């Protein structure tokens, strides 16, 4: 048949390209999945009916045509009522109901992931397709995680995509704030390591790129321118000088094998730093919040003496007290 | 040929990869694998006892960060109408058993990394792996599906032909036992197929019928024993054969994700399910908890005299009821969502369209109030320290919920192991081509 | 028409020329730069540890800020002087010296101490990279990257306060007291709406991004050469040839992401450009908030929103939170004034 | 050339000015841990 | 790298084994006594407030600040 | 750085670079006079008492003002115004004056580029030769100096007199006087103009001595080898760090200090308001009249009307930034006279005061406490279960003084709205349209000027840290 | 600090007082967190906010619950705020110790300490104990 014969053998060879173409195979899912969502997103964002994000009836509208600019939100999350149910675009005779119940959201989400997930899958094929070594693949396993958290985990943790980050600048800004008053995150190791991770990565990226160039030386131239120168041879930068300066600045440096180890160190520091933060949330989703150091006392009486962590609360409170009104009763 | 050993240079891998070395040396790994095993056995015992010790009776399990005990309970021990610590003895039992049952391993574990054939051749035993003999690989696995297989059955038996498998229904608690159912139908299969997861319905992670679980396992204990038998018999086939690569690490990867998945399934099954995870033992399951908050206030308020059915919240929805979407009714708020809840107490108040403004209006016995009041105050949530609750708140308690610790760790685990899978399967796929380278 | 010198080579006759040699030796690099870095750095690293475990805030804020008082790493902190004292370098001499060093501590000298000293220490370290970089005969591009962080540091610790009265609204050099600063900002200056920081974020988060691609790319692109099987950490740092290999990298991306530029001599610059840049940008950002020039009002929508009560954007919601934070957070925060917001305090619903 | 039997080494200077103090607190702190009021 | 001789010296052990605890204990005394307290002026649980009026004093103061502080401490 | 671118060329040259420079000059005076004309075809002479540059613022104006220029045809001033016237050659002129000289420069930049161429240178040686620098930085300083000096004696000090903007606290009076111061013173305090004038006279001469010297006594090999001296880069970063420094300070004094940053010609300063300044001056103003005869019423018123305005939040650079424008206008609206503060009283009239708005906040509530912090009445948010409701009133929202003296309102709203407005300075009557006016505060020159200059000053750091690099490091730049 | 007035509270409604010992104070905190904090954390009342443990509120209850004896009585035989109906089936107490297990292990001494905690805390925390000021 058509599907049949060498045709298949041929088809198969092309994707493989181888270277031649551119692619390849995984894409065969990635590609289409990602196109649906990219397309659904664009349209919803440019123009779409306010969504009943909350469990109630006060439609938010983060799209462009209904009174927005880029910073002001995107595609608001499904309804607090659909909660966890699977609300495609079939259920209900009218699509107009879909837009309202904030249905476009679930489309994007489910597809993006499933795609960026394939993207991680394909991300490695061309490895096993050019002699390459895997790993890079796991490097992308760090952001994918962070995305399942913010789109599958957290909701599956709390009973509804309704909560758990919306598309668009502000929507994030919401998500983010709300969530901190709900878990004191800032006081949770897993985020902390995420900051060291990310804050550091940049720090490090600065250096590698920095020292390299300062060498380369060678021268050549013158014045014028340168670158251229370258282629392878010969290399363009040639280590030694680099090391001859770095070492001289901080102290005597050592690792398994310079470049070969001076690059692994780059490849992991941020990756593991971010990793925990993917968990960190997945953690706080199934609900296990950050630290809570609210009361130290003057036990000479019991009157309570404050502490920089008390204020953190005061603020989280007036953040909790409003937020949603829706719520109613008782508480949460 | 000659005498074994060699940690590095020769071996390659370097330390912190002082395990890959055992990938080749059957015996050596045996105990690596044996010891470790016991190591869990150990833990098991170590903990139950470390659990019991710190265990006050009739003072709520979940209220005592008790991860283990509850398990035993479910099975059909330490019961009395709705957890009444009838018999903390069974707990001390499983304790020692493992703690001893471990040295037993420990010895015969440490016994393969230091003599014994190494182993170688051784014889037978031894182984091989796999390279040499893709068949024993098969026959061993299969010779295991029996073990894994038999296990199941033990459950069903305990449950029925033995002293029950406690059910948080009846009706309540208880337990029962049961018977089974399971066986049953299938429908057991229908549960998957359808369923888804988502929403509711859703798944499983729903399954309520203690019967269904019991009679269902039957199928599995059978299901897989069949496989362990059939597997031995032959070498795979020709697609299975061509489709998969074959190596310790490869197999590793293969079975490394085998867990991450189930792993997840785990976290969920707990945090959501409820039957397999009572609550008289564990926590009150977030969904349920956000729901007893209604019972208490519709109850508290209707106890002041506001007609529930017509009451209208700020939104203009249903402040009490409502319703759812479808319607139903239921509840609401915000408990709008977990209207998939379902479970004891809240059940009676039900009917066809759910929650009878009639029952609710007057047919809700005074124990549901307390129970529903308890839960929300506990639930879960927391913070750490723990405390618991818221954040803011403060102081006281402590203390945090058991129902969440369980579900907090596993994701972390399930997840990582997925890193594992890939990481450990893109390498296996690079050796299988000569890469590293060149 | 003299395009040349005054009198022959050297410097201050006997010494310098000599002194240079001494100060520039070869065991754990000292240097002139260090002659003014070390005192500071240490002097300033210490200061923080001291308060951390030994000094209180009470009189300046009213929070316990040391281990001794009962805090813990996170909760511990070296609080800011009281607003009562505004902008004084609060030298151990102005508001009386000899009497109480103790009181210097009380009022809050340990701050400026850490601020001003670290300030110079940061000046110091930049030089300790210029001294060295020049000696070894290598490019100062490491110092440009460092100008970035300093900027980030001069805006938030020196400028800002000079704007909004008195250091005090300057972070307190506290693990947890920084978070208050964070939130404080969110709710008060509405940082998010700030295109400027918004940028910064892009940089830092993106600098971390690049750091994990490259790194992963490298290790994954590597060669067999220098083989010995597993644990491939054998590249002769002696010199010669690429360890990884561009072409392969390039072909990969090209067939994957659709942009795989060559010229490591650009990949390592792009890696510098990002973070350095981003911090300068976001740095301007705060220099702005230093004069309360901020966001917190698109203006085009708070107007369109006072007519349409059925108007709702993730923008207005965040604007609500911002206000809840101010109302509740306040009076614990800054005793600078009397604040007693009766229970009609901006809650609503729960 | 440090390590090999001098003692007038600046390296020694720093190396300790961080050391002594720390130990001094590292204990100081373990001492506070015992406080009730 | 370098540093592994002295730490493995044995005589080193001698000199420090006598010096370190010596320090560890001095501080532990500087803390228990009160100097820690009286020098860094931080309040011992006993001294917060005065059981007859709160005003987390500033402071416021100052000065005149100090003079003000003094009175504050005194009255306490 | 590496790569780247360158331128250177210029350086040194020299020639051509000078073209590059001759041109960039022209662009500023082009702009320089040019701005003025914008400002000029929009400037509101109507009422200096309430619709000042401023408010318104101026910008540009302020300066023209302070240094001695205050008026044009229509024939108005300040211143015165018445018328014044014276112137004769003011505003109008200063502006044009720049358009001409900005053109000569251009043209000059022209034939100085076609001839290098022758121467330067030587022888020884032869051778161348880049030039010779040490002679330059010796001869230039000579002029600069002579110039600094001049300005001091012959201008500020008087005799060719158009001095500078002086004014006694709280504004009100004030003007250009010899212125013166011167110187021485001994007063170095930044406010006492005195300094302004002595500084320049001294610096000036100090300038001449230093310059002539620097141009008559060459640079040591060591100091000459030291700063790569002789290769422009170094000259640049050297001066950039100096603008970098000049800048920073300027930003500072425009935000706090004065006499080169005067109340009238440029915003009140947040600091005057933070300190509840003025109002204590108002209190003494009335209190004396109030009691001492016356018554019551017245015182117040016484116281112014001018002070009453220097309160009010719309004018505090805060706011814012961006916002823006205007301011200082689209926000507030146009300053239409004063309504006199009012004294909100209880059902008995316990004077009751209104808790001012911090200039840090935006969404601030009305508290209204007894003359000692006791909360005598504070407008609710959750009316249910809410006490201290305004029922007792504050109904004594009764005003005293200008355009509303003797005239109370018991109506709960007017009483209440009035508080909401009282919540931040003396309450004024505003013109909303005619500029549309959004209703939201907007900073001022004092606020902007001090926003740019600090940012600019901070970006030039990366300027120093970088160019100076090329200086000390040229050989490797290729590397 | 744990001064006399702080530990001395009304024993009964007749005006008799009792000065709790420091060990009764500590035992009270322990016991209160054990059997009451799940719902009365910080002096509030969860399942029903208006009925807090603030001393004034207790004083206007029927019968007076602003004394040791009265609270003791409450833990044994709880009533609605007007004292017109006993409510042990909803409120933990010695009478309802079969459904409220944590009450099974409380001794008369225990009940006295718990009662002492309720009356003392507000003298230490001030409003924070009532409707949670620092907490709300
Ligand atoms: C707890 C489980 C565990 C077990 C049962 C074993 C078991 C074994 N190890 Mg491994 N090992 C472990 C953890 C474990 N190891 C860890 C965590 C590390 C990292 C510190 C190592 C590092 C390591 C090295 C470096 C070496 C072994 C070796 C061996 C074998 C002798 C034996 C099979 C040796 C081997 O591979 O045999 C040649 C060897 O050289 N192991
Ligand atoms: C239950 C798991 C287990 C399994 C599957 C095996 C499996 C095997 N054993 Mg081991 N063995 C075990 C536990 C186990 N053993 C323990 C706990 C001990 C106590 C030290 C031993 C002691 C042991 C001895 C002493 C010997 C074996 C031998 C053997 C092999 C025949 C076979 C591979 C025999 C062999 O040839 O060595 C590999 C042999 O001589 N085993
Ligand atoms: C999370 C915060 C953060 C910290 C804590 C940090 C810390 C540090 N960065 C350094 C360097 C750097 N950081 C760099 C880029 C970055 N650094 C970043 C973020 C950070 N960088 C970011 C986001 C970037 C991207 C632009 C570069 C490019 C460098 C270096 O070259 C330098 C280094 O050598 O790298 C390892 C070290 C300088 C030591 C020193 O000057 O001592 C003396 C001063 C002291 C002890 C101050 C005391 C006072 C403080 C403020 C309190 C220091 C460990
Ligand atoms: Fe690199
Ligand atoms: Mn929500
Ligand atoms: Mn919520
Ligand atoms: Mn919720
Ligand atoms: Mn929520």
């Amino acid at each position: 048949r058509e599907s049949a014969n060498l045709w298949e053998r041929f088809c198969n060879w092309v994707t493989s390209t181888d270277n031649r173409l551119y692619v390849g195979w995984f894409g065969v899912i990635m590609i289409p999945t990602l196109l649906a969502a990219t397309i659904c997103f664009v349209i919803a964002f440019i123009a779409a009916p306010p969504v009943d994000i909350d469990g109630i009836r006060e439609p938010v509208s983060g799209s462009l045509l209904y009174g927005n600019n880029i910073i002001t939100g995107a595609v608001v999350p499904s309804s607090n009522a659909i909660g966890l149910h699977f609300y495609p675009i079939w259920e209900a005779a009218s699509l107009d109901e879909w837009l309202y119940n904030g249905g476009p959201y679930q489309l994007i989400i489910f597809h993006f992931l499933l795609g960026a997930s394939c993207y991680m899958g394909r991300q490695w094929e061309l490895s096993y397709r050019l002699g390459m070594r895997p790993w890079i693949c796991v490097a992308y396993s760090a952001p994918l995680a962070s995305a399942f958290a913010v789109f599958l985990i957290y909701p599956i943790g709390q009973g509804s995509f309704s909560d758990g980050m919306p598309l668009g600048i502000s929507g994030t800004f919401n998500f983010m704030i709300v969530f901190q008053a709900e878990h004191n995150i800032l006081m949770h190791p897993f985020h902390q390591l995420g900051v060291a991770g990310v804050f550091g990565g940049a720090l490090f990226c600065a250096m590698h790129g920095s020292l390299v160039t300062s060498s380369l030386i060678r021268e050549t131239t013158e014045t014028e321118s340168y670158g251229y120168k370258f282629g392878q041879e010969e290399e363009t930068y040639n280590i030694v000088a680099a090391h001859g300066y770095f070492g001289r600045l901080i102290f005597q440096y050592a690792s398994f094998n310079n470049s070969r180890s001076l690059h692994f160190f780059l490849a992991a520091w941020p990756v593991v730093g971010v990793w925990f933060t993917a968990l960190g949330i997945s953690t706080m989703a199934f609900n296990l919040n950050g630290f809570n150091f609210n009361h130290s006392v003057i036990d000479a009486k019991g009157n309570v003496i404050n502490t920089w962590a008390d204020i953190i609360n005061r603020a989280n409170l007036g953040m909790e007290v409003m937020h949603e009104r829706n719520a109613h009763n008782f508480p949460l | 040929i000659f005498a074994t050993n060699r940690d590095q240079e020769s071996s390659g891998f370097a330390w912190w990869a002082g395990n890959a070395r055992l990938i080749n040396l059957s015996g050596k790994l045996l105990g690596a694998h044996v010891a470790h095993a016991g190591l869990i056995v150990f833990w098991a015992g170590a903990m139950t006892l470390f659990e019991l010790a710190h265990f006050i009776p009739e003072k709520p399990m979940y209220e005592q960060g008790l991860i283990l005990i509850p398990h035993i309970a479910t099975l059909g021990w330490g019961v009395g109408p709705g957890g009444e610590v009838v018999d903390t003895f069974p707990f001390f039992v499983v304790g020692v058993v493992h703690l001893i049952s471990s040295a037993v391993l420990g010895f015969g574990g440490v016994y393969h990394a230091i003599r014994g054939p190494e182993t170688l051749e051784e014889y037978s035993s031894f182984f091989g792996y796999d390279w040499k003999d893709k068949n024993k690989m098969t026959t061993i696995l299969g010779f295991h599906l029996i073990v894994l297989g038999i296990g199941a059955l033990l459950l069903v038996a305990k449950a029925m032909f033995f002293g029950g498998l406690y059910d948080t229904w009846a009706p309540g608690g208880g337990d029962v036992r049961v018977i089974t159912n399971p066986t049953l139908d299938p429908r057991v299969i229908f549960g998957y197929l359808l369923k888804s997861p988502f929403g509711g319905e859703g798944w499983i992670v729903s399954v309520n019928n203690l019967e269904d679980v019991v009679g269902g396992h039957i199928w599995i204990g059978l299901i897989c024993i069949a496989g362990g038998i059939w597997h031995i018999l032959t070498t795979p086939f020709g697609w299975a054969r061509r489709a998969f690569i074959w190596s310790g690490e490869a197999y590793l990867s293969y079975s490394l994700g085998a867990l991450s998945m189930m792993g997840f399934i785990a976290t969920c099954f707990v945090w959501f399910n409820n039957t397999v995870y009572p609550s008289e033992f564990y926590g009150p399951t977030g969904p349920e908890a956000s729901q007893a908050q209604a019972m208490t206030f519709l109850i508290r308020d209707q106890k002041l005299g506001a007609n529930v059915g017509s009451a209208q919240g700020p939104t203009g929805l249903g402040k009490y009821l409502m319703r759812s979407p479808t319607g139903e009714i239921i509840f609401g708020g915000e408990t709008m969502r977990f209207w998939d809840f379902r479970g004891p107490w809240l059940e009676p108040l039900r009917g066809p369209n759910g929650l009878d403004l009639n029952k609710i209006k007057n047919d809700i016995q005074p124990w549901q109030e307390r129970r529903a009041a308890e839960y929300m105050t506990h639930a879960p949530l927391g913070s750490l320290n723990s405390v618991g609750g818221v954040a803011t708140e403060i102081n006281s308690v402590n203390f945090v919920s058991p129902r969440s610790w369980l579900a907090t760790s596993h994701f972390v685990l399930a997840f990582f192991f997925l890193v594992g899978h890939l990481w450990h399967a893109g390498r296996a796929r690079a050796a299988a081509a000569g890469f590293e380278k060149g | 028409m003299t395009i040349a010198i005054g009198r022959a080579p050297a410097e201050r006759g006997w010494f310098d020329i000599l002194d240079d040699w001494l100060k520039r030796d070869r065991f754990v690099f000292v240097g002139w730069s260090g002659i003014l870095l070390f005192p500071c750095a240490y002097l300033a690293l210490g200061g923080w540890l001291t308060g951390t475990t030994f000094v209180t805030s009470w009189y300046t804020h009213g929070l316990a800020s040391s281990y001794l008082e009962g805090c813990n790493f996170l909760t511990v902190a070296v609080s800011t002087p009281a607003n009562s004292m505004g902008h004084s370098l609060l030298l151990l001499w102005g508001p009386e010296a000899q009497g109480d060093f103790t009181r210097w501590c009380q009022l809050g000298g340990l701050w400026t101490f850490i601020a001003l000293h670290g300030a110079f220490g940061l000046i110091g370290f930049m030089l300790r990279q210029f001294e060295i970089a020049r000696l070894v005969g290598v490019r100062p591009y490491n110092a440009i990257a460092f100008s970035a962080p300093i900027a980030v540091f001069v805006s938030v610790f020196l400028i800002y306060p000079l704007g909004q009265s008195s250091w005090f609204f300057a972070p307190s050099f506290g693990v947890a007291a920084i978070f208050r600063f964070l939130l404080f900002f969110q709710g008060f200056h509405n940082w998010t709406l700030n295109p400027f920081h918004m940028m910064g974020v892009a940089g830092v988060l993106g600098g971390a991004l690049l750091c994990a691609i490259h790194g992963a790319t490298v290790e994954n692109t590597l060669f067999q050469d220098g083989e010995g099987a597993s644990t491939f950490r054998a590249f002769n740092p002696t010199q010669a040839e690429e360890t990884y290999s561009m072409v392969t990298a390039n072909r990969f991306w090209s067939q994957i992401f659709g942009i795989a530029f060559s010229n490591k001599r650009w990949l390592h610059f792009f890696m510098l450009f990002v973070p350095v840049t981003g911090l300068w940008m976001s740095a301007i950002g705060v220099v702005g908030l230093a004069l309360n020039l901020r966001s917190y009002d698109f203006i085009s929508q708070e107007i369109r929103a006072a007519e349409d009560p059925e108007f709702e954007t993730f923008y207005t919601k965040n604007l609500l939170l911002n206000e809840g934070i101010r109302a509740w957070m306040a009076p614990q925060d800054q005793p600078h004034e009397n604040f007693v917001f009766p229970e009609e305090v901006l809650p609503r619903g729960n | 050339e440090p390590v090999s039997y001098p003692i007038f080494t600046v390296r020694w200077v720093a190396v300790h000015t961080l050391a002594v103090p720390t130990i001094f607190f590292l204990g100081a702190i373990a001492a506070m841990q015992f406080i009730q009021r | 790298r370098p540093f592994s001789d002295i730490i493995t010296s044995v005589r080193y052990w001698v000199i420090h084994s006598i010096t370190i605890p010596a320090l560890f204990i001095a501080g532990w005394l500087f803390v228990s006594t009160g100097l820690a307290y009286d020098v860094f002026g931080t309040p011992r649980p006993d001294s917060y407030y005065a059981q007859e009026q709160r005003s987390i004093p500033l402071v416021t103061d100052r000065f005149a600040k100090q003079q003000v502080e003094t009175f504050l401490e005194q009255l306490k | 750085g590496l790569p780247w671118r360158v331128h250177t060329v210029l350086i040194n040259d020299p020639g051509r670079l000078i073209a590059a420079h001759l041109m960039h000059t022209a662009l500023v005076a082009g702009w320089a006079g040019s701005m003025a004309l914008y400002e000029l075809a929009t400037f509101d002479p109507s009422d200096p008492v309430l619709n000042p540059m401023w408010r318104q613022g101026m910008f540009v104006l302020p300066f023209m003002a302070r240094l001695g220029v205050t008026g044009s045809w229509s024939g108005w001033s300040i211143t015165g115004e018445t018328g014044i016237d014276p112137g004769f050659w003011s505003f109008e002129g200063v502006a044009l004056a720049h358009i001409v000289l900005s053109g000569l420069l251009f043209l000059a930049a022209c034939w100085h580029w076609v001839y290098w161429d022758l121467e330067l240178f030587r022888d020884p040686r032869t051778g161348e030769p880049a030039l010779d620098l040490p002679k330059m930085f010796g001869i230039h300083l000579f002029l600069a100096g002579l110039l600094c000096f001049g300005f001091g004696a012959f201008h500020l000090t008087g005799l060719f007199g158009p001095g500078m903007w002086v004014s006694d606290p709280y504004g009100l009076t004030g003007s250009v006087q010899p212125v013166a111061p011167e110187w021485g013173p001994d007063g170095f305090n930044p406010y006492n103009p005195g300094g302004v004038v002595a500084h320049h006279i001294a610096a000036g001469i100090v300038g001449i001595i230093a310059g002539l010297f620097h141009i008559l006594v060459r640079p040591p090999q060591r100091l000459y080898k030291a700063l790569r001296m002789g290769n422009i880069e170094t000259v640049l970063s050297s001066s950039i760090a100096a603008v970098f420094f000049a800048a920073f300070v300027v930003a500072g004094t425009m935000w706090y200090g004065s006499a080169t940053t005067p109340i009238e010609l440029f915003g009140p300063t947040r600091y005057q308001w933070d300190s509840s300044y003025f109002q204590q001056e108002i209190n003494r103003r009335v209190q004396a009249s109030l009691a001492s005869g016356a018554t019551l019423e017245e015182a117040w018123s016484a116281i112014p009307e001018k002070l009453a305005f220097y309160d009010y939040i719309g004018n505090n650079p805060a706011k814012g930034g961006l916002f823006r424008t205007g301011p200082m206008n689209k926000g507030d609206g146009i300053a239409q006279a004063w309504k006199g503060h009012a004294v909100f009283r209880n059902k008995e009239g316990e004077e009751l005061f209104v808790r001012r708005m911090p200039a840090f906040f935006e969404s601030f509530p009305v508290i209204l406490t007894d003359k000692n912090g006791v909360v005598k009445a504070d407008i609710p948010f959750r009316r249910a279960e809410s006490k201290y409701s305004f029922e007792q009133q504050g109904v004594t929202v009764s005003f005293y003084g200008g355009e509303l003296n003797g005239q109370t309102f018991t109506d709960p709203p007017t009483v209440k709205s009035y508080a909401r407005k009282a919540i931040f300075g003396e309450i004024f009557e505003f013109d909303t349209e005619t500029l549309n006016s959004d209703g939201i505060f907007r900073t001022s020159p004092r606020g902007w000027f001090t926003f740019a200059h600090a940012v600019f000053a901070l970006l030039f750091f990366f300027g120093h840290i970088w160019h100076g690099a090329r200086t000390l490091f040229r050989d490797v730049f290729s590397g | 600090e744990l001064t006399p007035e702080v530990l001395t509270v009304p024993l009964n409604s007749e005006g008799k007082t009792i000065t709790l010992t420091e060990k009764q104070y500590l035992e009270g905190k322990r016991l209160f967190q054990y059997a009451c904090a799940s719902c009365h954390v910080g002096g509030i009342t969860k399942t029903n906010p208006s009925l807090d443990l603030r001393t004034e509120t207790l004083a206007l209850a029927t019968p007076p619950r602003d004394n040791i004896e009265g609270l003791v009585d409450y833990m044994k035989n709880p009533t609605t705020y007007d004292g017109e109906q006993e409510i042990a089936e909803v409120h933990p107490s010695l009478r309802s110790a079969d459904i409220f297990p944590k009450m099974r292990n409380l001794t008369e001494k225990d009940l006295v300490a718990i009662a002492g905690h309720i009356l003392v805390e507000p003298k230490i925390l001030g409003d924070k104990w009532g409707g949670g000021k620092v907490y709300y």
